[PDB]
DNA sequence: TTGTGCTTATCGGTAGAGT
RNA sequence: UCGAGAGGUA
DNA sequence: ACTCTACCGATAAGCACAACTACCTCTCCT
């Protein structure tokens, strides 16, 4: 930001963009077979009830995996516009913008997390708790929040965590937001899937080692001169 | 004591294979209703009232009816006389390792030792079956191993205790073998071998293989570690760690991820990276581990207003909430809110142990009290008596004075969820 | 029984298409026959008897193959023996057997024991619902003759063993009725490849 | 104080640095030591705390 | 290079009609420590 | 693989009708999707009604299934249709219910003489009564409740037992391209997932038997199983190789790296030298050498 | 699934049918007591499909399928090709009518076939 | 802790073979 | 030196 | 019409390996 007023304008703009993205996700969640009567062009008196239940959408999203995927896709689609604000509020001499445009290191999303907001934070694995849509001190003390085991809406056994962090790294993170970020990023530090590429490479090498090209132009295996390919199927240009 | 709900596989035809309730006590596999009628119950309606499901579910009713029918088929006329007691005695005697005591004595001491009366343990069994049915119906959530509310930690009081016990048992076996060899055919000092326990402890500390908590063989590893002298920070953080044992490392579950129960007890931002990612957890700065209290809080609980549990099973509990102390149904309370408030007030006046968790959950309609060891505690400011601090006369208050005057208190993980906590003074 | 009639019409059309692809001199009227014409010519009740026909190779009239439709499903060894006797009487070396259900183990042993004298093929009715050859994924298949196979072996100076293999149980091999020891020519959408039936 | 959850705002840090007679953004004008010319862009400089790890080059030589 | 432990003494009586059992390692700055 | 995913493409003749592809896909999904009788029914109860020995002995335990008309309207079903479907399912297998049962008759009634509850007035009632051959072996209630009720609920009123779920998806680069016409905007194909309860019968052949009334709607010239292993048995080794190449290209694109076509083609031709896609384990290598 | 206890010994009653009586009766095996049944209902269960307890969250059972999306149609208010199509009945019309819902987050337009 | 074979055991199961 | 168990490096 | 065997298809029940590469220290015994 050039000055304090620009920073305040950017903060308000980011907040409004996040609210709009959340509303877009809530609208996209309705694309299910249970709301076909409401989505049709008719006269329904339950229009206000769809928008009055704001906290129930988060609970429904965390319990359902398809709804979670749809919400994630909608949030990314809406958050592209939010990420686009860096070019409007960024100077040409900014080192982060220069390195992002040049492609040497980083990208636009990393700069957005640095300055404007971290954004969506979701975990692939299923957990017993859920983020209560706000990431504030009051939310952490709510007995009915998804973080406190279950919301009682009959109990729940597993959750797909889904949280949005309004703050950024520069502004700092409250302990609940830091906890959410740690839960999201804990999967990277695991040692899983470190042996699978090696084992797959070893097996594929064992299968493909004996293959070689012959003088006659055919692709033959070492064992018994077995014909794998009569001619190399490459689209040129040197044989 | 295990109560299992599963489809019947004994003396059951193809058509009738619905879920029934069974009791696994001393590997006897006895029907639940036979045990109910053996424990001073003479009516089906009374047994149903003991299991206060308080709901309308077809599966639960079908399971109860199936259990009744299985109990009737297994033992003829079990309700009349004491046929159920004879049947359970025969089942106990049928075990490969039957207890020496009789049925009239085994039930008193091998079944719910906390409850002295024979009818009270029937009510406890009814409560257990009610909890199982509520969990099956989905009203009650199941216990999770990841949460710290259901976990305890032992550092030296218990880890060394089992090694001492097993080495003492081995020494006793060797001593009695030597005595039998010598008697048939000496100072008492010669009979007892002193090198046994010393060598066992030395080997356990050196090799690092500690005795398994539940298995005689298959000694566990990772209990004893070397200290780091590179810098004082390394030896400070090595002394303050918590280990979670898992059979295999690649497949563990949700134990590698942070949990809301970790708030303030163990650090969630710093965990080792690698195979033991999340299994080893560093304790927080304000982290304390509870210890067993010599004093008994049972006598003080009755002074607050708690009443004794009804011995007769016929008398129902209208609105009296259950009071549980270390898993024992000590008594009942008419109103949970005032009872918990008075208990907390007594604790703040140093009239109760400073390491005690008071839990009140309205969903289960019970009051839960814990005073055992292994619980993780942290100090939190109390705003009710925070104005008492502003005396302006003293300065540099010792922590003991603050605890005695009630400005600060130790809050358990289970108790923290009940109370409302402020993050900062400015927000307060 | 209209569903059975249309199922049999589809099976007959697919069989005629397969025979035409195999070169058995199939008349254009049979290939272009419509469902209405089929049900009008067949009659009220076919009884799985009108479908039984005999076809001869276009190049040589001596070669002939007969298609057999058993009256009832779950055929046994008695009907197999009757079919073998009928083939011996009519002097035909190839036949196609279409059965609603799978054959009995005794029938399989009988049909395998006499494979040297005569060659018999078994096709399920479910398989013949859709023509496998007329598919986008399936490329063009051309069966090389003995002279073509010899020239192919001589050109690359490679034995028949050292070639990519195609099992007899493959749907394309059964569609073309290829026996063991015959190579094929495959054109991909160009570079061509050859597969050896083993 | 640099307490993690009680960190001061960026504005306070900039004001404190400005009161010290330096640029509020932590960057100062520098001159190339080889030629003496003045660099076009200011360089951020500050006394950060660094640690020396136990891993050494000569310990890894084989 | 020796164990820092403490001896354990208990009285044992044998009836027909303070002995040493073992040494336990001592943690630094415990209840029993110089 | 138990799932045995399939892929069905719509025919080109539906393009003439306005919104033809959408209507065709919806009709195919409606016809091919399994719908359990338990989902349709709301309240199931067994009522004691005297037999009165009309003409044939029968159990004095009739099964009353109450179904609201709104659900039938949503699912495009009628009481006569579901009764006929239940009768067809009962006569199709009749292998379960190993008791003294001879015939089963199902009756549809709009209003039933039940005074136990009248919460719903627009819900029809279905009466199912078992018939016994002059025996009292069916008089008990436990056997009926434990056997007959689960059997009726598991019976599908729509679709087939094999088909698990059908979802309609839009794609831009299909695995099976069109013959010559290339709209290239995309096509609305249906992905069918079946049940691998038993490997006795091939899933593709079973699907072919079900789609007989709608053979024209499905473009069988491009439809193919999603699996690679049985695609060779269904359409030949070459089709399986092509689908494997397409899947490998998709996986490489998902990985974000760029790999030349010749490498993937060589891998595909090496893994199918013997005409069968062997596994990457030592067993597959040993079989290929054998 | 209807359980009741007789007034004499407070034990579970077992339903039974007598051909001569031609009426529903309940009699427990503890005492020779028979009472007249009421409502003639021996079993009444609300049909539910929640047979997988504590398992529908971890595993996606797909209880509520997602509506299909097509790119052939073009929206009127905005030039967006993606829309959600489904079949539903009108307020008073008879039959199923195809409906469309625009997928543009900024449009929110729905129209019939 | 499993993924993948892998090899018996085991349940009918009906097809011929015979009377 | 030959081994086992731990702790770390990319 | 009415009955015995016999190779053969689908579910249990135990084995049997294998869960990455290159590195470097430290204690324990062996
Ligand atoms: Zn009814
Ligand atoms: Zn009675
Ligand atoms: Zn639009």
């Amino acid at each position: 930001s050039s000055d304090l007023q620009s920073r305040k304008n950017l903060t308000e703009e980011i907040s409004y963009g996040l609210r709009e993205a959340e509303q877009v996700c809530n609208k996209q969640q309705l694309m299910v077979e249970s709301w076909r009567d409401f989505l049709a062009v008719n006269g329904e008196d339950k229009e206000e009830d769809s928008v009055s239940d704001l906290a129930r959408f988060c609970y429904e999203r965390q319990k359902s995996a398809t709804l979670s995927e749809l919400a994630v896709s909608a949030f990314k689609d809406a958050y592209r516009d939010v990420q686009a604000l860096a070019y409007r509020y960024g100077d040409q001499s900014n080192s982060f913008l220069i390195m992002s445009k040049a492609g040497s290191k980083g990208n636009i999303g990393k700069l957005v997390q640095h300055s404007m907001c971290i954004g969506l934070q979701n975990s692939a694995v299923s957990l017993s708790f859920g983020f209560p849509r706000e990431l504030t001190c009051a939310a952490w003390n709510d007995p009915n929040s998804p973080l406190r085991g279950a919301k009682g809406k009959t109990t729940t056994e597993s959750y797909v965590p889904y949280g949005v962090i309004e703050n950024s790294f520069l502004t700092g993170l409250n302990p609940l937001e830091s906890f959410v970020h740690s839960v999201t990023s804990r999967d990277s530090s695991f040692s899983g899937n470190a042996d699978l590429p090696g084992t797959l490479s070893r097996r594929l090498m064992f299968f493909m080692r004996d293959i070689y090209a012959a003088y006659d132009g055919t692709v033959r295996n070492s064992f018994g001169n077995q014909l794998v390919q009569f001619t190399y199927e490459t689209d040129g240009p040197v044989e | 004591f295990i109560v299992r709900l599963s489809e019947n596989e004994k003396a059951e035809d193809y058509k009738r294979r619905e879920k029934v309730l069974t009791v696994y006590f001393l590997s006897t596999e006895i029907p639940v209703w036979l045990l109910f009628f053996a424990l001073g119950v003479s009516s089906d309606k009374e047994a149903m009232d003991l299991i206060a499901f308080d709901g309308d579910d077809a599966s639960i009713t079908n399971s109860l009816i199936a259990s009744i029918h299985v109990a009737d088929a297994v033992c003829e006329a079990f309700r009349c006389g004491n046929n159920a007691l004879t049947y359970v005695e025969q089942q106990i005697k049928s075990t490969k390792f039957p207890p020496a005591e009789s049925v009239d004595e085994c039930l008193h001491l091998y079944l719910f030792p906390g409850l002295q009366s024979l009818k009270k343990k029937a009510r406890f069994l009814g409560y257990m079956v009610k909890c199982l049915l509520n969990s099956y119906a989905g009203k009650r959530k199941c216990e999770n191993r990841d949460s710290f509310r259901n976990k305890r930690i032992e550092l030296a009081g218990e880890l060394l205790e089992r090694e001492i016990r097993v080495h003492l048992a081995h020494a006793r076996r060797k001593m009695t073998r030597a005595m039998q060899k010598h008697l048939s055919g000496k100072p008492i000092e010669h009979y007892l071998d002193a090198s046994v326990i010393t060598n066992g402890l030395s080997r356990a500390f050196s090799t690092g293989a500690w005795s398994h908590p539940f298995r005689k063989m298959e000694r566990v590893s990772g209990v004893v570690a070397n200290l780091g002298r590179a810098n004082p920070l390394q030896t400070l953080i090595d002394l303050r760690r918590t280990r979670q044992q898992v059979l295999y490392t690649g497949k563990v579950g949700d134990a590698r991820y942070p949990h809301p129960s970790h708030w303030g007890r163990v650090c969630f931002l710093s965990t080792p990276d690698g195979e033991n990612c999340g299994l080893v957890k560093n304790m927080s700065l304000l982290g304390l581990v509870s210890t067993q209290s010599l004093e008994s809080v049972v006598e003080k609980l009755f002074a607050c207003g708690m009443e004794e549990l009804m011995d007769d099973t016929c008398t129902p509990l209208f609105g009296k909430h259950k009071v549980l102390l270390n898993g024992d149904w000590v008594g009942l309370c008419a109103d949970s809110e005032s009872f918990v408030a008075e208990l907390k007030s007594r604790r703040r006046q140093s009239e109760l142990p400073r390491e005690m968790e008071i839990k009140r959950d309205k969903d289960d309609n019970e009051v839960r009290i814990f005073t055992d060891a292994g619980r993780l505690l942290r100090p939190l400011l109390v705003v009710e008596n925070l104005q008492k601090l502003k005396q302006e006369k003293p300065s540099q208050y010792p922590f003991d004075h603050l605890l005695d005057h009630g400005i600060l208190e130790l809050i358990g993980i289970e108790e923290e969820e009940d109370c409302n906590t402020a993050w900062g003074i400015k927000q307060l | 029984t209209e569903e059975e009639l249309k199922r049999l019409y589809r099976i007959q059309k697919t069989l005629m298409q397969m025979l035409r692809d195999r070169g058995y001199f199939i008349a254009d009227s049979e290939l272009t026959m419509t469902k209405q014409q089929f049900i009008r010519k067949h009659g009220d009740n076919m009884k799985r008897e009108d479908l039984v026909t005999l076809k001869a190779k276009r190049n040589d009239n001596s070669d002939q193959l007969y298609i057999f439709f058993p009256d009832e499903a779950k055929v046994g060894v008695k009907t197999m023996k009757m079919y073998t006797n009928r083939m011996k009487s009519e002097n035909v070396f190839r036949a196609i057997l279409v059965v609603q259900q799978n054959l009995t183990p005794f029938a399989r042993t009988c049909i395998s024991e006499i494979s040297s004298k005569f060659h018999l093929e078994v096709f399920q009715e479910a398989e013949m619902l859709v023509n496998i050859k007329e598919h986008v994924l399936v490329p063009e298949h051309q069966v090389l003759t003995t002279e073509e196979k010899k020239t192919l072996l001589e050109r690359y100076t490679v034995k028949e063993t050292q070639l990519p293999r195609i099992q007899v149980t493959d749907p394309i091999a059964r569609y073309f009725g290829l026996k063991r020891g015959q190579v094929v020519k495959i054109i991909r959408p160009r570079y061509v490849t050859y597969r050896y039936v083993v | 104080h640099a307490t993690p959850f009680s960190t001061p705002g960026v504005t306070e840090i900039t004001e404190q640095l400005h009161r010290a007679g330096f640029s509020r953004w932590g960057n100062e004008r520098v001159y190339n030591g080889r030629s003496g010319e003045m660099m076009r862009s200011m360089i951020f400089m500050g006394p950060t705390f660094y640690q020396r790890l136990v891993h050494m080059s000569e310990d890894k030589v084989k | 290079n020796m164990t820092y432990s403490a001896r354990i003494k208990v009285n044992v009586q044998v009836e027909v009609f303070d002995i040493l059992i073992g040494s336990i390692p001592v943690m630094v700055k415990s209840i029993l420590c110089k | 693989q138990r799932e045995q995913t399939m892929s069905l493409y719509l025919s080109e003749y539906l393009s003439k009708k306005k919104h033809g592809f959408e209507y065709g896909s919806l009709e195919i999904k409606n016809h091919l999707e399994k719908l359990s009788f338990s989902e349709i029914v709301s309240t199931s109860m067994i009522i004691f009604s005297p037999s009165s020995n009309t003409k044939v002995p029968l159990s004095p335990w009739v099964c009353h299934f109450h179904i609201s008309e709104k659900v039938l309207k949503r699912k495009q079903l009628s009481a006569e249709s579901v009764v006929s479907s239940l009768n067809e399912q009962y006569k199709s297998r009749n292998r379960e219910l190993k008791l003294d049962i001879v015939d089963l008759d199902i009756q549809n009634t709009n209003h039933c003489s039940s005074d136990d509850q009248a919460m719903k007035d627009d819900n029809v009632c279905i009466t199912v009564t078992v018939v016994e051959a002059s025996k009292h072996s069916v008089l008990e209630l436990d056997a009926i409740r434990l056997v007959l009720i689960p059997f009726l609920l598991d019976s599908p009123v729509k679709g087939d037992q094999g088909i698990k779920k059908v979802n309609i998806l839009w794609t831009d680069r299909p695995k099976a391209p069109k013959r010559n016409g290339n709209h290239l905007a995309g096509e609305l194909y249906l992905k069918v997932t079946m049940y691998g309860d038993r490997g006795k019968r091939n899933c593709w052949t079973a699907l072919l038997e079900t789609c007989l009334p709608i053979m024209d709607m499905i473009d069988w010239g491009r439809s193919h199983p999603d699996n690679i292993r049985q695609c060779c048995s269904v359409y030949g080794i070459d089709a399986g190789r092509s689908i494997f190449v397409a899947n490998l290209e998709s996986a490489v694109s998902d990985t974000g790296k760029e790999i030349l076509r010749e490498h993937l083609l060589l891998v595909a031709d090496s893994l199918s030298v013997t005409g069968e896609f062997v596994a990457l384990n030592a067993k597959g290598w040993s079989k290929q050498r054998q | 699934s209807t359980m009741k206890f007789c007034r004499e010994c407070n034990n579970i009653l077992y339903p039974k049918e007598d051909k001569e009586q031609k009426i529903l009766l309940y009699a427990c095996r503890n005492c020779d007591h028979q009472e007249v049944a009421d409502n003639s209902c021996v079993y009444r269960n609300e049909v539910h499909h929640s047979v997988s307890e504590r398992t529908q969250i971890l595993t996606d059972v797909a209880s509520d399928p997602t509506l299909p999306r097509t790119k052939a149609v073009r929206c009127s208010k905005c030039q967006h090709r993606e829309a959600v199509f489904f079949q539903a009945t009108a307020r008073g019309e008879e039959g199923m009518t195809l409906f469309f819902v625009c997928c543009n987050p900024n449009c929110g337009h729905r129209w019939r076939e």
